[PDB]
């Protein structure tokens, strides 16, 4: 049940940058899907879920206001798309899967069964 | 009736005294958490992670919790349990009680980083009994998760789960799965309660006493008696020492040579170890050297295995490898524990009655011997019963397991579970509870798949036990004091059975049963 | 039952620094760690708290999305994180320990039974 990164890159600050993944096989898997990101040196951070009916979607505090989190089931795919990027925005983004979603619990890494490699991003000013 | 705004039942902590009986009775707060996110789940081990063959398994994890009150000081305080001690010869389980009230279910939402917790009304949980004994029983393998052995602790309920028949990690056609929804259940809102009742089936007193006698010296020291053994093949002599046979009466001065009517119990033996550490064997033994059955290609260790001796006497410093049972100090890490951080208990009661763990059970013959060849002994290492064997099971202690379910098969021996206390056969049923799923909200367009988005949620509530148990009096005309439980006179930083300056409540040692005395 | 700080340092404005935290024995104690920072001349102020099983966590509004708190019980250690700083965030902080973590006064100092020696943090701009 590989999860795959993709879209990653270098930008300018202010500039509009997607992410993107995929997942094979266990389409009762991959309930949801959502992004973590670890920045140079400092801790995994939750960045945003969405179910598979997008009923219920999350966003970081930090993340909120900037990105937007999209779904297609039929491709099996999730997308990450970005707008007004800041430098602290720099990090390896990490595509995450699970069978589930809680409503106390979602922020948290032990929820998520797959992970990807990841990506970097990079913005500069 | 009962409503949002009465409480379904009342604290009850208690011991009574009354005559032959004694009735303990527990009260504790509990929360329970939803596990695996309502999910059942596949669990396996196999060699492909690089555990060894000795250790796969395969199974299933639940989203069920159960109930466990399955060691002793769940229902004695240590005051309690020197009454015990220190007065009776046995005591049995006869009846209990269970109560679970005053339950309030809890929401709790994650926003940003902040964690907010509410009340939800309308939301049960779910509880049932297994009566017909339909599910794998896992209580009795003394895991954690039991009530706690102080009234004011507030404790976390374990997660069920279950193994069945693996090859390797992969299962086999015989492998069972089992729902716990698909069970009778019944469910709580805030105001209900939940209650049943159990009734023990016939069992043996525990032996809370040590024997005044041992075995060998049963005889009347006093007296010759009427019956002869071999005493001697070779004349005594000057120069020749011929062939002879010679026979006397066994008496006050050979009694290892007298007759007797009774056999030691069995053996199975284990390798010593010393607590003096420059005694031992430099090198890793505790696998290699350890004792052990093996079962379809699998091996065990035999731990603790059948009830012997702990050390002959003056050898206090040593113990069997894996013959004992170990309990832990309060903070005690868990694994790696250097010794001072265990409690080491010690069976040497029964020494009377019952071979030393780490000897011989005796001696036998190999050979036939003649004029021509010098006769042969051989050791004996394990011993199954005989006709004529006695012994004494393990003890119980304060901190360890009441009972255990005897497996259900053609036939066993002796069925007195092997980590101490009470065989049955129908034993107090284990007890399920779960929180009920909550969906958050649904999509507007109809989707086939199960929902799996849900509000996070927990619960809590009291939990009431109360068993009745049968006492054995002590009828004894022994003449002088007995030994007696007794806490230390001198003075202590701290003591003992007490919380400390930070609020822990710790034990500061095991405490068996056996103080009273009794002829063999 | 020892607490020991580490980690202290200076640092120009909008590095990482990485606050650490030991004990020695009485695991069934240190349930709750957490941080606090006395800057000169001004109030002792509760910086960050976690408990044992990570279940429930608290930030300052100051320190909230700027600090991260975490904790190894094989150890026997907790950590800080922090990332943006801000020379208002000169200060001394004390790791603090505890039996107990209550939601309404775990901000308070009267509910931390011991105390570090304390650390000096600098940061300029």
């Amino acid at each position: 049940v590989q999860i795959q990164e993709s879209g990653g890159g270098i930008v300018q600050a202010g500039g509009s940058l997607r992410l993107s993944c995929a997942a094979s096989g266990r389409t009762h898997g991959m309930y949801a899907m959502g992004w973590f990101r670890q920045a140079p040196g400092k801790e995994r951070e939750f960045v945003a879920v969405q179910d598979i009916t997008a009923s219920n979607t999350h966003y970081s505090s930090a993340v909120k206001g900037r990105f937007t989190l999209s779904r297609d089931n039929a491709k099996n795919t999730a997308y990450l798309q970005m707008n007004n990027l800041k430098p602290e925005d720099t990090a390896v983004y990490y595509c995450a899967a699970g069978p589930t979603l809680m409503s106390g619990s979602y922020n948290s890494a032990r929820d998520y069964d797959y992970w990807g490699q990841g990506t970097q991003v990079t913005v500069s000013s | 009736a009962d409503g949002v705004g009465s409480s379904s039942g009342n604290w009850h902590c208690d011991s009574t005294w009354l005559g032959d009986r004694v009735i303990t009775t527990s009260t504790r707060t509990w929360a329970l958490p939803t596990y695996n996110n309502h999910l059942y789940k596949q669990i396996s081990n196999g060699t492909s992670g690089g555990a060894t063959n000795d250790n796969t398994y395969f199974g299933y994890s639940t989203p069920w919790g159960y109930f466990d009150f399955n060691r002793f000081h769940c229902h004695f305080s240590p005051r309690d349990w020197q009454r015990l001690i220190n007065n009776n010869w046995g005591f049995r389980p006869k009846r209990l009680s269970f109560k679970l009230f005053n339950i309030q279910v809890k929401e709790v939402t994650q926003n940003e980083g902040t964690k907010t917790i509410a009340n939800n009304l309308t939301s049960t949980i779910q509880v049932f009994t297994d009566s017909e004994y339909q599910l794998p029983y896992v209580l009795g393998s003394a895991h954690q998760g039991c009530l706690p052995p102080f009234p004011a602790d507030v404790f976390m309920i374990p997660q069920y789960g279950y193994l069945t028949l693996n090859n390797g990690s992969q299962a086999v056609g015989r492998s069972s799965f089992y729902c716990l929804e698909y069970f009778p259940s019944q469910m709580l809102r805030t105001g209900n309660n939940f209650q049943f009742t159990y009734t023990f089936e016939d069992v043996p007193f525990h032996s809370s006493y040590a024997h005044s006698q041992s075995l060998d010296r049963l005889m009347n020291p006093l007296i010759d008696q009427y019956l002869y053994y071999l005493s001697r093949t070779q004349t005594t002599g000057g120069t020749a020492n011929t062939q002879t046979l010679g026979f006397s009466q066994g008496g006050p001065n050979t009694m290892a040579n007298q007759a007797k009517n009774w056999l030691p119990g069995p053996c199975y033996r284990q390798q010593r170890v010393s607590t003096t550490t420059g005694q031992n064997n430099n090198s890793n033994f505790a696998w290699t050297a350890g004792t052990k059955y093996h079962l379809n290609g699998r091996n065990s260790l035999a731990n603790p295995g059948i009830a012997m001796a702990t050390h002959k006497d003056d050898e206090e410093r040593f113990f069997p490898s894996n013959g004992i049972l170990i309990f832990g100090k309060q903070n005690a890490a868990r694994d790696n524990a250097d010794y001072s951080d265990v409690m080491l208990t010690s069976e040497e009661e029964i020494k009377t009655t019952n071979p030393v763990a780490t000897e011989e059970y005796g001696i036998v013959a190999d050979n036939l011997q003649q004029q021509n060849t010098a006769p042969q002994i051989g050791t004996v290492n394990s011993q199954g019963a005989l006709p004529g064997m006695v012994w004494q099971n393990r003890d119980v202690y304060l901190q360890g397991p009441i009972w255990a379910k005897i497996p259900h098969t053609d036939g066993n021996f002796h069925p007195s579970p092997l980590m101490g206390g009470f065989g049955l056969k129908h034993p107090p049923p284990q007890i399920l509870i779960k929180n009920t799923p909550v969906p958050a909200d649904p999509p507007t367009t109809f989707n086939q798949s199960k929902l799996n988005s849900f509000i996070t949620q927990y619960s809590t509530g009291q939990v009431s036990v109360e068993i009745e148990w049968e006492l054995q009096k002590e009828n004894s005309k022994r003449w002088n004091p007995e030994i007696q439980y007794t806490s230390n006179y001198y003075k202590s930083t701290s003591v003992d059975f007490a919380v400390n300056t930070e609020g822990v409540y710790s034990e500061p040692r095991p405490i068996g049963t056996r103080y009273l005395t009794r002829n063999l």
